[PDB]
């Protein structure tokens, strides 16, 4: 019966609550950013090439 | 989830709390500046139990400091780890209780305790899930003996179903520095037995004996005793803060240790303890740990454990070992010391395993036990109290602030019948 | 924090686990 | 096992396991820590240091008398 | 934040007060002109003027100007407040009635106004320290009057009196047994704690330990000042076991009428014979209980002990005190009363005592000062009672008192109070 | 003094000596020994800088072997991490230098 | 398995034990730091019999050093092989015994024995399977014979089924160092006969004699004398620590050489012994070994074997040799000396073979034997005792510690009774 939105929250490292969902999004955030390396469409690449 | 708050009062309690935070911060790898500089993820997995964090990611302990004088607070804020504590939590008076239970509970503590009770309400409402309270205080001193027990009463009144911890150092007849110790001790225990769920008893002379005998260091100081007490404290909640083969929280300990509601006075000890010159000769094994655990001199209390029979025993194992070996050791010691264990309850030893040992050690065990041997402490304190009270010595300070001898007589009765019903089970047989 | 550990599928805690076995081995050699 | 590790990762190309006898704290001081056949009652050292290991291992059979 | 006010009255009180303020300046490094060349420990005795000098928190009271004018013309002129030195014109001249009914009435108004001007400046006032020699006119006359006025004006503030009672067999005045008892009636119900500081004991201390065969009053006053510094040392210095002024009467007074106590100090050695002994904690505490080392001419072996508040300043270790105290209890020549099982209130401080340049004392790592309450103090009240009855039986020296406005019958109440006090000591001492 | 740090202390303890010589370890260290106090080796050994000819032998004794040229490179970058004038490098610092390398 | 614990008491006991651990450690290839450095596999198989493993790879003996004066232990620790001993096992008194049996057995050893009894219990329970005890002590000394025999009784009543041996250096009238030797010597043996399972006597006079006629060294000292005893001690349990053709543990020795429960005093001897200059000339063979071991001069005590009748004898052979050549040579002496072996226990020779010879020697034989010749040793001590007892000389020292003349009379009667029953077997015929 663990409940979310329990007033103030810690970081995602702690296991207070809603850490798994937050961790999954953060993990996928760089995997998309990893895909940004797979296909040469990084804005950093554009400015470094610039 | 299941966090607990820490509140301390008096000079002795403040020192105990300061060194406990010392040990806990070192264990969790927190820079005195409040910044996490740890190395493993397990250090941060269960930090919510003892710590909150503010803006910027720095962590702060949820500790509240109370006193009637600013002498100890200014000394503890100027030392190491003195900046973790949130500054508003420093709530204190300006005059002092003057080693008087009446002054610390009726005149000055009563008027000042409103602010500290407000801030503890704030912390309890802020925390996700209050699991219990823990308090450090001394039964001898004025401000501690009064305000600690008054605040226990108020906290229990507002929170009926929570767990109360009191690591209390009782006065001793050998090492005594105050003349009116028995009065305050009796008045404190009278209110303490009524409200507190768990009470930890510690003796100054027992710590001195341990330091002189086991560690064999020539010059003990108050810092070393505080450090030993702090290690014992952390050993209790290690199992809650870290995973293990058999997890055990505070609630499980109370159920498995308390047969009847009024019998909640426990003695604690720590293993291993070795001297510097003999630390490399010893072998860290479970049988050695159990032998040192059941060693009578290892208990941090002056009670003689072999002068009475154990009701229940509990051992919390820190470090990684095998379950079967510890199980068999517990059975073996149970069979070997049947005379020192009560016979109408079977399998009266509780065992738990926590896989994270203390820093710098591969294995460690925290021991807590409930035995009739503690009656000697109350008997020796009662003997002094009645001897001083028969002549009504030093009584008009207590009677000068609304108290009367009737309250003292009632307090004596509540102590005496407690001893009687505690020793009744020693000779009660099935 | 240089979260390199999630690029390849390796757990974050590997960084110091293998550190100590090397550091444990060094201590044993020094002892002998 | 920990995240990212298959249960079969700790195997060689031949499929046989890789055994580090003295790594496990539990089995040290037991027959599996050494190469002796089980029930051998000789004393096995407890602590581990980088000359007793060679003698205690007994990889080859003892010389006949 | 914590402050005390010092009241000096009479020549005996003043001539020991200036010695005390010499010692206090050395401890905090305040120069005699008041400036400090180069944390706020001084706040208990001094108050910052806003820019520079620190002024003492004491008021000097006297009816004769000889001693006060000595201070004003001395090198400590610039330290004290110019209007905190109250002086009169006519001496009391060994007459108690003059200081309590004739001349002391016109001066007490001025002193209370200044004390009021000093208490409002303070915020955490702890109590009062009053110095006066009992066997004198203005010492006993004004001292009784100030105690009466302060007790109603301030009330619950604890007052500590460091009185110097007349010696048993040697004395300066001839009629001092008269006015010693008269002031005894006043201080019994108006001061919290009184300390016995006769001169015979201090003479013996100088002769045996320091080997001073012909000491002057200044040597006596320096030794007294060291005791006062030790008592206050826990207030202004961090220590392992701090003790406050309010934590004296809660631990030293068994019953409200029993608050007379005598002190001791150790070690007291010169700087050349100090090479030959180590001054260990075990032996300095034994020298404290030597009956010859009591600051009052009383033999404690003739009575029980009630309580003992003894303090160590220096680098003593708490474990050492318990080892030393345990030996004392095992000793048989020192016995306590039966209804007080534990009787030691011990404090430890990190501040070793200082020594005045050119002084007799030597600087050491350890010192112990004691305030002890014992039943043996009943003798001194009896011996003055014996002397008073001898003279009053023929009404000698009485016409000087009745003619100054005091009733003839007042001597009856003063005498009957001492007999009542004796009845209390003999009643409490018996076993149960 | 309570602790005798000016007595030059005896090399052999008299098993019944009741005084302190300033070398007593506080209980803070005793309760949590500094990692390797049970092996007789104290960690103020890694900080002593060592030359390459013995560091290499130590590390092949451990089990880490590198071809020449590679070893001089790791030694020189360990020295760079140390940033000390002497060519000798601390063993621990060389260990973190390897930890940075191997990739 | 079947390991034994060692306890050394008194000045002489510590001196004997100082060289014993030196001998064993060199035999097992253990340096004085406890680091194993053996060259053969067999040196590690049975290390646990005498040594305990500790974390860090070092080894520590399970020996307890006990005395009432700390001076002797101060010297042995600083000497070679002094670092092996566990610093915890060092237990000492504070005043010393002064060669007074009553002081070292009744008044001062009584309260000190609590600490020494706790530590020996800890060692005894630690081992998987206890085998027995070995004690080194002096019967002519106060603390050696007083606390020594007191520990014999306390240990025996706690482990009635384990075996237990003692190495006692009885006083010799020729080499006399004390004037009160007859008193405490008589008292100590009174308790020793009732409790000790095995006892082996020693005389310093014989040790001096053996050094002169066999070793012929001009300047002997206590070190050389202790070496002879230490070599004999290691011989008894050598076959226990190493495999042999016919293993014979300590229980093997007890059953064969004890015809009746109270006849447990033996005669010991070690062979071969050779001077430095004649080592090359002599041929080390079994005929030589048997001839030298049976020499009355080779006996380690002042007792004269050819003045009595051998009850039983035992020989432990170390080294590799044909088992037969041991056999018929035992019969060779047995039939050639039929007048020197008891007739009603025919074939009274114990022979055991161990394949590991001592370091530096190819063959060696340790001989322990039970003979009627020990009567003279007990007869002469009783002669001195009763001569000095009739005048009650030096008696006020013992009577001042709660001991009465009834105890003195009983002990001499028992020793007189022991001699009488021990020699009637000499006259016994079938
Ligand atoms: N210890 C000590 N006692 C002193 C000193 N000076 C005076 N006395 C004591 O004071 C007593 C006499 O009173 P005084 O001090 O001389 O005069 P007073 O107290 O000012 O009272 P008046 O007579 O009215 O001036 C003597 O018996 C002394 O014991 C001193 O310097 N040191
Ligand atoms: N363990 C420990 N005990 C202390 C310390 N300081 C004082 N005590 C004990 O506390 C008792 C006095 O309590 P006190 O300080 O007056 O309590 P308070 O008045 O509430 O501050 C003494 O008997 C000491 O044994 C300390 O630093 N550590
Ligand atoms: N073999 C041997 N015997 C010794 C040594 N030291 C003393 N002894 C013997 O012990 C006897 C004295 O015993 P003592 O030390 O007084 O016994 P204690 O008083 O109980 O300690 C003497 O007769 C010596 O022959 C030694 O180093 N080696
Ligand atoms: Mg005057």
């Amino acid at each position: 019966m663990h409940n979310y939105n329990v007033d103030r929250k810690y970081q995602y490292n702690c296991r207070i609550g809603n850490w798994s969902e937050e961790w999954e999004l953060d993990e996928y955030k760089m995997k998309e950013y990893l895909k940004n390396k797979e296909k040469q469409k990084l804005v950093s690449t554009d400015k470094e090439d610039r | 989830m299941r966090e607990i708050v820490h509140i301390q009062g008096g000079q002795c309690g403040n020192q105990i709390g300061a060194k406990f935070w010392e040990v806990i911060s070192d264990e969790h790898g927190i820079d005195p500046t409040g910044t996490y500089h740890g190395d493993s993820d397990l250090q941060l997995e269960r930090i919510n139990v003892y710590y909150n964090e503010a803006t910027g990611g720095r962590y702060v302990p949820r500790a509240i400091l109370m006193d009637l004088e600013p002498g100890t607070m200014d000394s503890v804020r100027a030392g190491p780890f003195g900046q973790l504590f949130r500054p508003d939590n420093f709530v204190f008076g300006q005059t002092g209780a003057g080693n008087n239970w009446a002054k610390g509970h009726y005149t000055e503590g009563a008027e000042l305790i409103d602010s500290v009770l407000d801030v503890v309400r704030k912390e309890a409402e802020g925390c996700d899930c209050l699991q219990g309270f823990q308090i450090t205080h001394s039964l001898g001193g004025g401000t501690g003996s009064g305000m600690g027990t008054l605040l226990i009463s108020k906290v229990r009144e507002e929170y009926p179903d929570r767990i109360m911890e009191t690591f209390s150092v009782v006065p001793s007849p050998k090492v005594s520095d105050t003349v009116v110790e028995p009065y305050n001790a009796t008045l404190s225990v009278h209110q303490l037995v009524e409200n507190a769920d768990e009470c930890m008893v510690i003796d100054n002379e027992a710590l001195y004996d341990i330091c002189f005998r086991t560690l064999k260091l020539t010059t003990p100081t108050y810092g070393d005793l505080n450090h030993l007490v702090s290690a014992a404290m952390s050993g209790v909640t290690c199992c809650l803060r870290f995973p293990g083969q058999l997890n055990s929280d505070l609630r499980k300990l109370a159920v498995n240790l308390i047969p009847f509601p009024r019998l909640h006075f426990f003695m604690i000890g720590f293993a291993p303890l070795t001297s510097r010159g003999s630390q490399q000769y010893r072998a860290l094994t479970v049988p050695e740990l159990t032998q040192q655990m059941f060693d009578a001199k290892n208990m941090m209390c002056a009670a003689d454990p072999r002068h009475g029979r154990y009701l229940t025993a509990s051992a919390l194992f820190r470090g990684r070992m095998s379950t079967k070996e510890v199980d068999e050791q517990m059975l073996n010691v149970q069979n070997k010391n049947s005379s020192y264990f009560v016979e109408w309850i079977p399998n009266n030893i509780k065992s738990s395993i926590c896989d994270i040992p203390p820093k710098g050690l591969k294995m460690a065990v925290t021991f807590v036990g409930n035995s009739t041997a503690i009656q000697e402490m109350f008997k020796r304190v009662a003997e002094q109290f009645t001897a001083m009270f028969r002549r009504k010595a030093f009584l008009h300070w207590y009677t000068g602030e609304g108290m009367d001898e009737m309250e003292f007589t009632e307090a004596e009765s509540n102590m005496n019948d407690l001893v009687s019903e505690y020793q009744q089970y020693q000779d009660a047989t099935a | 924090t240089q979260r390199q550990f999630i690029a390849n599928d390796t757990y974050f805690n590997q960084q110091h686990y293998q550190r100590h076995e090397i550091e444990d081995a060094l201590a044993r050699e020094l002892q002998r | 096992g920990e995240f990212g590790t298959k249960p079969t990762d700790k195997l060689n190309e031949y499929g046989n396991e890789i055994i580090n006898k003295h790594e496990d704290p539990l089995k040290m001081g037991t027959t599996k820590s050494t190469f002796h056949i089980p029930n051998y009652t000789g004393f096995i050292p407890a602590a581990r240091t980088v000359k007793s290991l060679e003698h205690a291992a007994a990889l080859n059979s003892r010389i006949d008398k | 934040m914590r402050e005390v006010i010092s009241i000096h009255v009479g020549q005996g009180g003043i001539q020991v007060g200036n010695a005390c303020w010499e010692l206090f300046c050395l401890e905090h490094g305040i120069q005699p002109d008041g400036q400090m060349p180069s944390d706020d420990a001084f706040n208990t005795f001094f108050s910052e003027t806003g820019a520079g000098k620190h002024v003492p928190r004491a008021v000097f009271l006297d009816l004769e100007p000889t001693v006060i004018d000595e201070v004003r013309t001395g090198t400590y002129r610039q330290l004290f407040h110019p209007e905190q030195l109250i002086s009169g014109k006519e001496d009391a001249a060994n007459n108690f009635a003059r200081g309590h009914y004739t001349i002391g009435k016109e001066i007490v108004d001025l002193c209370l106004d200044r004390i009021r001007k000093l208490a409002d400046n303070c915020t955490g006032l702890q109590g009062f320290l009053v110095f006066n020699s009992v066997g004198g006119g203005t010492g006993s006359g004004l001292g009784s009057l100030l105690l009466e006025r302060l007790s109603v004006d301030y009330g619950k503030k604890s007052k500590l009196g460091f009185t110097i009672y007349p010696s048993p067999q040697v004395s300066t005045a001839v009629v001092e047994p008269y006015n010693s008892i008269l002031s005894t009636h006043s201080l019994l119900e108006h001061t919290d704690v009184a300390v016995m500081l006769d001169n015979e004991a201090i003479y013996d201390i100088c002769r045996r330990n320091l080997d001073i065969e012909r000491p002057t009053y200044t040597n006596l006053n320096r030794l007294i000042a060291q005791v006062i510094s030790s008592l206050t040392a826990s207030l202004r210095f961090d220590g392992a076991l701090n003790v406050d002024i309010t934590e004296f009467q809660t631990n030293l007074v068994p019953y409200p009428r029993i608050h007379f106590m005598l002190s001791s100090y150790a070690p007291i050695i010169s700087a050349e014979k100090a090479y030959h002994e180590q001054l260990s904690v075990a032996e300095i505490t034994n020298s404290a209980f030597e009956p010859a080392n009591m600051m009052a001419k009383c033999d404690p072996r003739h009575g029980k002990y009630m309580a003992c508040s003894m303090m160590y300043r220096g680098d003593v270790v708490p474990k050492d005190v318990n080892a030393s105290i345990a030996t004392i209890k095992t000793k048989r020549t020192i016995q306590f009363v039966d209804w007080c099982p534990t009787g030691f209130k011990v404090g430890i401080n990190y501040q070793p005592p200082t020594v005045v340049p050119g002084g007799d004392l030597a600087k050491v790592m350890r010192a112990v000062c004691m305030i002890s309450n014992s039943t043996a103090i009943a003798e001194v009240f009896s011996r003055l009672d014996h002397k008073f009855d001898l003279m009053y039986a023929k009404r000698a020296f009485v016409h000087w008192y009745v003619g100054e406005g005091m009733e003839e019958g007042e001597f009856s109440e003063a005498r009957e109070d001492l007999a009542a006090l004796e009845k209390d000591y003999e009643e409490v001492g018996i076993e149960t | 003094p309570t602790i005798r740090n000016d007595i030059q202390k005896p090399l052999m303890k008299s098993i019944a000596d009741p005084n302190n010589y300033g070398d007593e370890k506080p209980a803070v260290n005793l309760l949590f020994p500094k990692k390797y106090d049970y092996m007789g080796v104290e960690q103020d050994d890694f900080k002593i800088k060592r030359h390459k000819y013995e560091i290499k032998d130590i590390f092949e004794k451990i089990g880490y072997k590198y071809k020449i040229g590679k070893f001089e490179g790791i030694f020189k970058r360990a020295q760079e991490i140390e940033n000390s004038t002497d060519n000798k490098v601390s063993c621990s610092s060389f260990l973190q230098a390897i930890q940075e390398m191997d990739h």
